[PDB]
RNA sequence: CGGCGGCCAUAGCGGGGGGGCCACACCCGGUCUCAUUUCGAACCCGGAAGUUAAGCCCCCCAGCGAUCCCGGUUGUACUGCCCUCCGAGAGGGGGCGGGAAGCCGGGGACGCCGCCGGCCACUAUC
RNA sequence: CUCAGGCGGGUCAGGAAUCCGCCGUAGAGUGCAAGGGCAAAAGCCGGCCUGACUGGACCCGUAACAGAGGCGGGUCCAGC
RNA sequence: CAGGAUGGCCUCCCCGGAGGUAGGCGGUGGGGUAGAGCACUGAUUGGAGGUGCAGGGGGCGAAAGCCCCCGGCCUCCUGUC
């Protein structure tokens, strides 16, 4: 069908009403979810926290397969959560590198996104590389109201009922604003 | 097989549970539903239980068949819908015999006096439906005579007996 | 709890999210009263509070809105030297308690140096009242004078920007401290007298 | 015994609904219980360390005084003066 | 408004309004005391310019849930007590003393209460 | 600091570890039978630490009431 | 184990000494057996409507191919206890 545009209509006024209301990106978290680690060593690691410009977390195991995973307690991923500045600045060049125009049914049901595209790494001359070349991503933004961190903190905990709650509609087209492409159909 | 003379009333305490008996035969009846659906019908018709017992496996299947095989040879399953309400979860208990001696016995005081599985009975408690089937006015005739039929193949009697709920 | 009859008790306080049961239990023991400090973004309060199966009853109560009233302190409220002086005037009234015994419930906080309160303890102390701590843990001279302050305070001022002294942030807005003097806090901490002049 | 050291006739006696169900009021805890006080043994399952045998259920006794954190209790089992050491958890006041 | 409790859903869900909300939130600076095996998000130092919109407080609506009651089913199901009372030796029934759940219909119930301060106040607005 | 599990989105051969949100009063986990207990925990994590300590009682089980050794735990106080 | 010992229990004697509570009622406590039920932990009988899917049959064949279908694997208002 079409998304975008009563999604704009609806943060541009709500904005007006009271603009210290609207919603935010409270992270971008960018992930490799299948690893590069488990069996070898993460060299990709190396190539993300230069991408980021943050320290990037390893990632303990669990469980017992044949693939990745294999024994527990040894590192299997890396990721790095980026917030404010950090992150539009990353939007801006990797997704620009890969595609754009993906459904809004393949994104999140909640305002959120996950983007999907896997292959190329920003920033030359890392990304032709040794001993990793480039690696696929995963890029996720969480979305919330500003209302929210009463709850997160200890004093005042609330979980915010629909009167002020982050709707579906909003957070897709507050994304597309930083920088990012939706298509219509969704 | 022995005859059913522990098997025609609840004498004994209720011990379903395949968890503490860990697993008993099925059921000798092998359908449960038969006929149409059961509002092709405006009539309901039942054979009425009105003493408690427990009724074999062996019972259940010889007094429902003894009705459908009337139902199917005159009527045909172009009418009807015949059903029976209950299902055997009651769980049966024998000690082992096979009749010896010399050092056998069978037996025998004690040495494992207890029970085996040896099937499942259905309790029928007081104002249940042990059939329930539905017809029309014009196949009233011959539900009632398939009816008297299976009053036989109780384990007791029925004192409700042949029973228009009417469904009217 | 949740909807119909399902696992666990509903508790006025698990839905109010505030308590450490665990650590309450605890501090109950000794028999000695809570003095309940709580900590907020511009408020600090300490209460000294008996439990009763029935209720609790509060025998004194001060705020900061006792302070900034009637003792010629202007200051911030959320700021540090607010709860050092805080201290002092429910040590003052812990002298009217007729008991100096004083023990710390922070509700569900952490504890870790430089914080509301140790400051307001440490003001407790000097106070005149005994409580039971392990020193380790109290702040430095430089916040309780109010200095550390003082040195970000002049560096920052609002509705302003620049690159060293009118640098957007706060700096603390008020008729006695417009860039945040200790001057001010050594007239107010020479104040000290039990008839709350 | 031989099906006895501090289970037996139990499961369903310490079992209950799931709204008496959660680790009960902070309270009863911290519930204080004079000695002089005549007072019901309840057995709360909820609390581990320091619970009464099954047969105990239901006695009520005169607080003989108090060991630490626990109190002391004289109650008649049976025919039999004994006393039972037991947390304020598992006492509850006469009236 | 706040803070500390008691009974611990009669104070659950949903939706509605206002704020008599510096002080409590959002919000903004993070140099410094200090939280992150990644991010002041979390924890903590600092501030209030902006927003009442949550939250939070107050008021209200029961459709859902939970609490309690009335009537119907029902004094029925079930039961303590006794019998040369009945049945072929099981046993049952009557009297006598008691009397449940599930369900249907009809309702109260969207808190109450205790202590102490506080813009405003000297009171209860809330 | 709060869970299996489910739901939708990403990654992968589905999937798992792993990621993002929403649902979720306990079905998770607590070495091991069974049962009971428990969600600001006894569950999860990080750091520190080695009291699985010495001594002497108290109480109950053992062995209900009601005799009955040995043994076990819980609960105290003294010392470290 | 067709046996002893020690209690409970029986009797006789002696000592201390004012209540005792088998009975019945109310108040304050404990409880899941009769009964009853679908609200869990739970075993399972049966037909619908989903076609959510592991797959044994067919089709535009590219034999369950994108897409629907039929043993069926498990939701859902229901169905035995």
């Amino acid at each position: 069908m079409a998304v975008e545009i009563p999604n704009k209509e609806q943060i541009l006024a709500d904005w007006e009403a009271h603009p210290m209301r609207r919603p935010r990106i409270e992270k971008v978290t960018i992930n490799i979810g299948v690893g590069e680690s488990g069996e070898r060593l993460t060299k990709a690691e190396i190539m993300l926290q230069q991408l980021t410009g943050q320290k990037p977390i390893r990632r303990k195991a669990k469980k017992t397969n044949r693939d990745f995973g294999i024994r527990r307690g040894e590192p299997i991923a890396v990721k790095v959560t980026l917030r404010g500045p950090k992150a539009y600045e990353l939007l801006k060049r990797l997704l620009a590198a890969v595609d754009n125009r993906l459904k809004a049914s393949s994104f999140d049901e909640h305002g959120n996104v996950c983007f999907g595209i896997e292959e190329h790494i920003n920033i030359p001359g890392v990304e032709y590389d040794p001993e990793i070349g480039i690696f696929g991503m995963d890029v996720c933004v969480t979305l919330e109201r500003p209302g929210f961190r009463v709850a997160r903190r200890k004093r005042k905990r609330a979980k915010i009922p629909t009167r002020h709650k982050l709707t579906k509609e909003e957070g897709m087209v507050y994304m597309m604003e930083e920088f990012g492409v939706e298509i219509v159909e969704g | 097989l022995r005859p059913a003379k522990i098997d025609r009333y609840v004498d004994k305490p209720a011990y379903t549970r395949r968890e503490y008996i860990r697993g008993a035969p099925g059921p000798k009846i092998t359908i449960f539903d038969m006929g149409n659906p059961a509002g092709d019908f405006e009539f309901e018709v039942s054979l009425h239980t009105a003493e408690p017992v427990q009724i074999r496996q062996n019972a259940l299947e010889a007094a429902r068949q003894q009705v459908n095989r009337y139902l199917q040879k005159n009527v045909g399953r172009s009418n009807y819908h015949f059903k029976i309400r209950v299902y055997p979860f009651q769980v049966l208990r024998e000690n082992p015999m096979a009749t010896g001696r010399k050092a056998d016995r069978y037996g025998n005081g004690m040495r494992r006096p207890f029970g085996k599985p040896i099937g499942l009975a259905a309790r029928l408690k007081k104002d249940q439906k042990i059939l329930s089937i539905r017809v029309n006015r014009q196949h009233l005739k011959f539900a009632i005579e398939g009816a008297r039929r299976a009053a036989m193949k109780f384990p007791c009697k029925c004192y409700y007996r042949i029973y228009d709920k009417e469904g009217n | 709890m949740a909807h119909g009859p399902r696992y666990r008790v509903p508790f006025r306080r698990r839905r109010e999210g505030k308590t450490n049961y665990r650590k309450r239990l605890k501090l109950l023991k000794s028999g000695k009263p809570r003095l309940v400090v709580r900590k907020s973004l511009n408020h600090h309060i300490a209460q000294i509070i008996v439990y009763d199966p029935k209720g609790d009853r509060t025998l004194v109560s001060a705020h900061t809105r006792e302070l900034i009233r009637d003792f010629g302190w202007k200051g911030h409220c959320g700021n540090t030297p607010s709860a050092y002086l805080l201290g002092l005037l429910i040590g003052y009234k812990a002298k009217q308690a007729g008991i100096e015994e004083a023990i710390l419930d922070i509700g569900l906080h952490p504890p870790v140096r430089g914080s509301s309160v140790f400051a307001v303890l440490k003001g407790a102390v000097d106070a005149g009242l005994n409580v039971p701590h392990s020193p380790e843990i109290f702040p430095d001279e430089y916040r309780i004078r109010g200095e550390h302050i003082a040195e970000y305070a002049k560096m920052l001022k609002e509705q302003d920007e620049e690159k060293f002294r009118r640098q957007f942030g706060g700096y603390l807005v008020k008729g006695l401290d417009p860039e945040k003097l200790p001057e001010h806090f050594e007239e107010v901490k020479a104040r000290i007298i039990e008839k709350f002049e | 015994q031989k099906a006895h050291s501090f289970r037996r006739k139990t499961r369903k006696k310490l079992s209950k609904h799931p709204r008496r169900r959660g680790l009960p009021p902070l309270t009863r805890f911290l519930q204080e219980f004079e000695v002089g006080q005549r007072v019901h043994i309840v057995i709360e399952p909820s609390y581990h360390k320091g619970m009464p045998d099954p047969r105990f259920h239901g006695r009520t006794g005169t607080v003989v005084g108090k060991r630490g954190e626990a109190y002391i209790v004289e109650i008649k089992d049976g025919s039999k003066v004994k006393t039972l050491f037991i947390h304020p958890v598992h006492l509850r006041p006469q009236k």
